[PDB]
């Protein structure tokens, strides 16, 4: 959960 | 706005060719497949490529303009149909046959492996075939791969429409330059715009294919594959 | 072959416009409270009873006809949401904030919350609704988006004798011709060259929300008929089997 | 068990 956001980041 | 409503048809085309990612090979050799066996395999690698997937969007140009939400929201909702559009592609010169890997040719009977999993295989060579007799073309294939990042969460959102103009453009003039007439541009626009539907189709059966196998527990939990099948 | 293959683009509106199937009524009560099933009887009713008119219509789309029994039933069965779904945000362009299910049944998102996991596809809907006001589409290109539909739903999901190599020909030949049949439309409007590609290029990019809609769709009502809210209608169940 | 078939034929 969130692994998304901070691997655009 | 946007630095990419500023390039040229040829820029565009060659920003594109440039951000494709690498073509996996699967880290396991089958050599009798199973339905665990089977799912294991094409998740892993569905797994890996989602990494690449996500170094390869912020490569597409106007992708990066946007917010790190509607970036988040762009991917979980294309992601499925990303993999297939690749699958596809690469499966076009093997009739009969889906080439997962280079290491990983897999025909329509080897689909029986997984319950409810054939249907889908005929599906995705169907649009293999398709593609196959539409002679598309690398130039054209990233474009259309493109249109589908942008344009699959658009209306359930809830800039892009100027790049995927802009997109519309490029293909005009990739067809434009091949020698088509105004009318053979048009009706072949139209029929790449077309399977993108279909693609779509088989993103939404194969999402509820790959949470039932979950439930079945027969596929292994891998984070990042989880997230985006949970987006939905 | 075909005699749809010989129209022009005018011919072609004229014959779409002609086979459009007639606006129902929907035949409720509206002193009856609002609750999952009473909701779902009255959609689910009314989609029946559209079914009908849709087999009339499409046996009206030209190159339609020309097709086998079983590749005429493929289709229906593979697309037969999607065109109560386009129709659905069609006649609801000129209600914003609201789904017109029939001239007496103008519903909008809240009442939507009426049946579970509803709301989001009447947003859904709507937000569809809302693009093809501000693009104004005309109805000439509305019953062409409609004929796409019906035409190109199934056909990547046919078998595979030689026959069926001919039937998907024939197909993407009238495909072709209705897509000749959108530009000559939007040329006549006065659209550059490069307004209708794009223009062309945006209306067939909604097509795949709607089938996208249309799984949900499916899915919902499935759902839905194991709750056991919805009643026993023959042609309905039978098309919601097709999947 | 066949209603589109018979509306279609
Ligand atoms: C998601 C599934 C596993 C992974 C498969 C895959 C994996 C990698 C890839 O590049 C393409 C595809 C297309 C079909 C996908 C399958 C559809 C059903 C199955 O659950
Ligand atoms: C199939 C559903 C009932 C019938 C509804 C209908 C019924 C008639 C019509 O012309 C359009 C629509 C769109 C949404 C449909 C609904 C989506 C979920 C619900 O189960």
């Amino acid at each position: 959960k969130x692994i998304l956001c901070r691997l655009l980041q | 706005n946007s630095l990419a409503l500023s390039l040229t048809a040829d820029q565009m085309v060659s920003a594109l060719l440039d951000a494709e990612p690498p073509i996996l090979y699967s880290e396991y050799d089958p050599t009798p497949f199973s339905e665990a066996s089977m799912m294991g395999l094409l998740t892993n690698l569905a797994d890996r490529e989602l990494v690449h997937m996500i170094n390869w969007a912020k490569r597409v140009p106007g992708f990066v303009d946007l917010t790190l939400h509607d970036q988040v929201h762009l991917l979980e909702s294309a992601w499925l149909e990303i993999l297939m559009i690749g699958l596809v592609w690469r499966s076009m010169e093997h009739p009969g046959k889906l080439l997962f890997a280079p290491n990983l040719l897999l025909d329509r009977n080897q689909g029986k492996s997984v319950e409810g999993m054939v249907e889908i295989f005929d599906m995705l060579l169907a649009t293999s075939s398709r593609f196959r007799m539409m002679n598309l073309q690398g130039e054209e294939f990233v474009c259309l791969k493109s249109i589908i990042l942008l344009n699959s969460g658009v209306y359930t959102f809830l800039h892009i429409h100027r790049v995927l103009d802009k997109i519309t453009d490029t293909l005009i003039h990739l067809m434009a330059k091949a020698g088509l007439t105004l009318q053979q541009q048009h009706q072949r626009l139209a029929q790449l715009l077309l399977i993108l539907s279909h693609i779509r189709h088989m993103s939404n059966k194969g999402m509820e294919h790959l949470y039932s196998m979950k439930s079945k527990n027969v596929v292994p939990l891998y984070d990042l594959l989880l997230e985006m099948l949970d987006a939905h």
